[PDB]
């Protein structure tokens, strides 16, 4: 799970715990327009390469970065959002995706 | 999940069994380049 930095909960941030730094294979970060109020991605794999599109501004996509694997991917995953930003007592926003 | 004698499995190796159905290693073939699962 992951809280949020803004009126954060009681827990904390933990979802993988290392001990050394692993093998890694892409390690980069990016910038995108924080006043945009949708976001799009394009995720999908072909001959075992790893394709990713994103846009900030506008319905049609871009692309942002390609990463070889060697592998299939199989399975995803979106983990929760917990922290007291978004319950319904507060301001009322929700998570979408 | 368990290996499910009743409870028994391919036996042998799927390389000489004779119920592929049952086996959960199925044999596949190599595509357009990758690794060897298994
Ligand atoms: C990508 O951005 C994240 C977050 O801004 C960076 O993570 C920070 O790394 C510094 C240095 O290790 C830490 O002091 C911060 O606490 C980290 N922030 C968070 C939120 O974890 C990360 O280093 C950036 N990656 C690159 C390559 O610059
Ligand atoms: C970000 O999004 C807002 C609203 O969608 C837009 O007005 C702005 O031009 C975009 N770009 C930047 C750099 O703020």
């Amino acid at each position: 799970h992951t809280v949020c930095k803004s009126k954060g909960s009681i827990r904390n941030e933990s979802w993988h715990i290392d001990s050394s730094e692993p093998l890694c294979l892409f390690k980069k970060n990016f910038t995108y327009n924080v006043s945009a109020d949708w976001l799009y991605f394009h995720f999908y794999q072909e001959r075992g390469v790893f394709y990713a599109y994103y846009a900030d501004v506008g319905m049609p996509t871009t692309f942002l970065f390609s990463l070889y694997l060697g592998t299939i991917l199989s399975h995803y995953y979106v983990m929760p959002l917990t922290c007291n930003a978004i319950s319904s007592n507060t301001d009322n926003e929700t998570l979408e995706y | 999940k368990y290996r499910h004698w009743c409870r028994c499995s391919c036996l042998p190796d799927p390389i000489s069994t004779y119920s592929p159905n049952t086996c959960p290693q199925k044999k596949v073939v190599v595509g357009i380049g990758e690794h060897c699962p298994g």
